[PDB]
RNA sequence: AGCGAAUGAACUUUAAAUAUGUAAGAAGCCCUUGUUACUUAACUGAACGUGGGCAUUCGAAUGUAUCGACACUAGUGGGCCAUUUUUGGUAAGCAGAACUGGCGAUGCGGGAUGAACCGAA
């Protein structure tokens, strides 16, 4: 309980310091990049011919 | 140069002496010295044959062989751990010691100031 | 907890005996003093833990 | 292609030890989503500059939206469009309420007259005419013209195509 | 003997997320933005963000 | 969440279980930390020191055709009008199809 | 890319894509010290012995429906077509190599129909 108690927090607290970040950069004059994405999920659509 | 009964070669096949060359198939190739003669040498190369491999003893003389330098790494990155797993165990503080591929790239900032960003067309035209 | 994230683990029987094996096992994922089949090593955190006290980067008094 | 946007894309090279702060280019790119306004920022860079996707990152991309999608504009949009001999130049002219009305318009167009694809299009320069008496077609002046007012002849009405039958002759006056 | 789907059943879902009880309760998926007068965009974005 | 939930299945001296309970997590992932539905879904998404072994215990998602359908033209890259390749974010769409 | 670096595909600080050889520990490393029937001016090399560290990150990623040695036992040892690369030639067909893929031992959906197409076993 104590745990995903935890864990939703930081999903949270990501989401809106990602937001924050790129808010900040824009008022101050400069660009943000978000970090490139640590997690790819790949489905196989096409049968295994030729 | 000086090649021994087993070691790495690389094979080069200069084209400055018709004599002892083989096929361009063992043209750029790596094997292994077996048998070393007066003037040629004995070359073991993996050839692939469909789904199998098969070892090929073919003779390439002393003029178009050269060393590889792949225990070059490999004698390199085990001395270089062993010398900081030393330092480390001295230290007390543990260390990396395996090698991880290449990260994603983390987020920051880029200020515009000096920077001005440029328009470019599609095409260029000056 | 704050300094070493320290997420809520399980007392077990007793109070102490087994708070601090658990404790080291969530220090040396967190730090990364894992094994080479992926175990926490328990004799690693604990001496990172250690090197933290004598460091001063754990505060206390008496 | 569909409902296009218009995106802003600003791309540098990567950053380097002997070259730091890069040259942070930007291109204005007509994509349905992001993903290949990416992809066709990083084509034409590759075409004008040595900066290519291994070597470069995307700074940002930022949607562009019309000032004012409620006023109706007449556009002049300057193309250049890859045929079976060459490269050619057109200077075409639309009446819409946006920028990317602008370009839908242009890719029917040009595929209906032209028999032109979308990587055989490159979109040089979209212009707002600012002021009217800068046009200079004879369809788009001619709907620009004083007080106009046309009828609608031979309306077909609107039968529904599951109503097979019909009892009454239908009239093409409305 | 019969797989069960949490997001259907909240019975298997208060089985394996003890969380999901105060997820509800509090509205955690429905929280709202910190209060703050959210300020301008800079007039230096908008002639970037329309140069040509 | 929903793949975890809804299509998720483990390895368990080989053999395809489902994560039915949080119990047999903890008896083939709780020697790294992971005794916890909601632990394996904080080791996937935010990708932890223990993905490598996370990941090889999920059994492959068999997921189902998406309903709606793939774009008219399949077999072309996504940026070229089709389905095949990188879409980034647009993985969510497909997985809410067929999933 | 540059030659507001030098020099001039045969230019290079740098460096593609793309296929394609070779290595990525404990069955491993280094050197110290001794011998030999081999070799060298010479433990300079090869071999036999000696020493050490790390076995609770033992030295990239991913997967792993086990792997290896020995012995014994059946059936096989034809080709046709296509993609790409490549050698030669014709007025044009065409002929020959190498890789891969399909059919050969393969049913189903589609292309009105179908050995060689598309989807999918």
């Amino acid at each position: 309980f104590k745990r995903a108690e935890k864990y939703v927090k930081e999903y949270r607290e990501q989401e809106r310091e990602k937001i924050r970040l790129a808010r900040i950069a824009k008022q101050q004059g400069s660009f943000h990049i978000p970090a490139e994405a640590k997690l790819v999920f790949v489905i196989r659509i096409k049968g295994i011919n030729k | 140069r000086t090649y021994r009964v087993g070691d790495i070669v690389d094979i080069k096949v200069n084209g400055a002496v018709q004599k002892g060359m083989p096929h361009k198939f063992y043209h750029g190739k790596t094997g292994v010295v077996y048998n070393v003669t007066k003037s040629a040498v004995g070359v073991i190369v993996y050839k692939r044959v469909k789904h199998r491999y098969i070892e090929k003893r073919i003779n390439v003389r002393i003029e178009h062989v050269k060393p590889s330098r792949s225990r070059e790494d490999f004698l390199r990155r085990v001395k270089e751990n062993a010398e900081l797993k030393k330092k480390a165990k001295a230290e007390g503080v543990p260390v990396q010691l395996k090698r991880q591929p290449a990260m994603p790239r983390e987020a920051h900032t880029v200020s515009i100031a000096d920077n001005k960003p440029v328009t470019l067309a599609p095409v260029a035209y000056e | 907890m704050q300094v070493y994230d320290i997420p809520p683990l399980l007392k077990d029987p007793s109070q102490g005996g087994d708070a601090t094996m658990d404790f080291l096992v969530q220090v040396a994922r967190k730090r990364g003093r894992l094994g080479r089949g992926g175990v926490p090593n328990i004799q690693a955190a604990a001496m990172t833990v250690v090197t933290d006290w004598r460091d001063g980067r754990i505060q206390g008094w008496t | 292609m569909g409902r296009l946007q218009e995106y802003q894309v600003i791309g540098r090279h990567l950053p380097t030890e002997a070259n730091p702060n890069p040259a942070l280019y930007r291109m204005r790119i007509f994509a349905p989503n992001e993903v290949v306004a990416k992809s066709r920022f990083w084509y034409f860079l590759r075409g004008l500059k040595k900066v290519k996707k291994a070597t470069g990152e995307i700074v940002s991309v930022n949607v562009i939206s019309e000032k004012h999608p409620l006023k109706v504009k007449n556009f002049g949009i300057w193309l250049r469009y890859d045929s079976r001999s060459g490269t050619h130049n057109m200077y075409k002219e639309y009446r819409e309420t946006s920028r990317v009305a602008a370009v839908e318009a242009m890719y029917a167009d040009m595929a209906a007259r032209h028999r032109a694809r979308f990587r055989s299009i490159h979109i040089l320069k979209v212009v707002e005419l600012e002021k009217t008496e800068d046009v200079k077609r004879p369809y788009i002046k001619q709907l620009v013209a004083k007080n106009l007012s046309f009828p609608l002849p031979h309306r077909v009405p609107k039968i529904s195509t599951k109503k097979i039958f019909s009892a009454k002759r239908p009239s093409t006056f409305s | 003997v019969q797989k069960k789907n949490p997001l259907r059943n909240k019975q298997i879902m208060l089985r394996l997320n003890p969380y999901a009880s105060t997820f509800a309760k509090e509205k955690l998926g429905e929280v709202k933005a910190e209060e703050g007068k959210p300020p301008k965009v800079p007039a230096s974005f908008k002639e970037l963000l329309h140069e040509a | 969440r929903e793949l975890i939930y809804k299509r998720g299945y483990g390895k368990v001296n080989g053999q395809r279980i489902p994560l039915t309970d949080n119990a047999i997590i903890e008896e083939n992932l709780g020697k790294y930390g992971i005794i916890c539905i909601e632990d394996l879904i904080h080791e996937i998404f935010t990708v932890g020191p223990n993905f490598k072994q996370a990941a090889n215990f999920l059994w492959p998602f068999k997921l189902s055709n998406p309903n709606g359908g793939f774009r008219p033209r399949k077999f072309k890259h996504f940026i070229e009008g089709g389905d095949l390749g990188n879409r980034e974010e647009h993985i969510n769409a497909l997985i809410r199809a067929m999933n």
